[PDB]
């Protein structure tokens, strides 16, 4: 296999609508469902938004996760594996608050058989995974207003570190007139960035920790 | 080394 110079999973219909997590630290759950959504499309041909709320409510203390106070994409995947399913967004809609677990196997929209973690800081391996496996869940350092106020172009933040805090989804990569980037789906609604997306600097020494903790699920 | 996705 030869790696393409650019990849965009939106062009294979493997990426759902941008979501808005609202005033709730559930980025981890959106990142996890976004990665699984792509695998579901590849597996079944169906593009279905999966329930971030299912994860907030049900993948809890046993998985190190704390609902609107943060969690882990990797252990979200493990909950879906353990639970033998996750509900669709439409059946278990998102409320930007912690709720009682309400999973109902009757509305299961996807399963998960395994997940894979990529080596820390390896943007070459991240590129390979995005090209050959699908969108990849990642953490980034987003605790800078420059991130919240991003509008267009390739984002580069000299104040960034590799200590990541915010879960997002890499759905592609490319370059903008030679400025290489990662195409990142955020969960701050469509008014964020470029229609909900941010293009973050690529091959700039693991900029903002984008390749610090990548993972992706399979079905 | 992975931290929750704490300072939200
Ligand atoms: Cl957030
Ligand atoms: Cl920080
Ligand atoms: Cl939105
Ligand atoms: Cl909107
Ligand atoms: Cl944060």
């Amino acid at each position: 296999r030869i790696l393409p110079d650019s990849v965009d999973w939106r062009e294979k219909g493997c990426v759902t609508e941008v979501k808005d997590q609202g005033s709730c630290g559930a980025c981890w759950a959106f990142s996890a469902v976004g990665a699984l959504e792509a695998q579901l499309k590849l597996k079944t041909g169906k593009l279905v938004s999966l329930s971030a709320q299912n994860l907030v409510d049900c993948s809890t203390e046993k998985y190190g996760n704390k609902g609107c106070n943060g969690g882990f994409m990797t252990t979200a995947f493990q909950y879906i594996i353990d639970n033998k399913g996750i509900d669709s967004d439409a059946s278990y809609p998102y409320k930007a608050m912690d709720q009682k677990c309400q999973y109902d196997s009757k509305y299961r929209a996807a399963t998960c058989s395994k997940y894979t973690e990529l080596p820390y800081g390896r943007e070459d391996v991240l590129k390979e995974a995005v090209a050959n496996k699908g969108p990849v869940s990642v953490g980034v350092d987003a605790r800078h207003p420059s991130f919240f106020l991003y509008r267009s172009g390739v984002y580069y933040e000299p104040s960034c570190t590799q200590n990541v805090n915010h879960g997002v989804l890499v759905v592609g990569y490319g370059d903008l007139n030679g400025k290489e980037y990662w195409l990142v789906k955020n969960s701050w609604g469509h008014n964020f960035g470029e229609e909900g997306y941010i293009r973050m600097a690529r091959n700039k020494g693991n900029h903002c920790g984008i390749a610090s903790f990548p993972s992706y699920p399979e079905i | 080394a992975k931290h929750r996705m704490v300072m939200w």
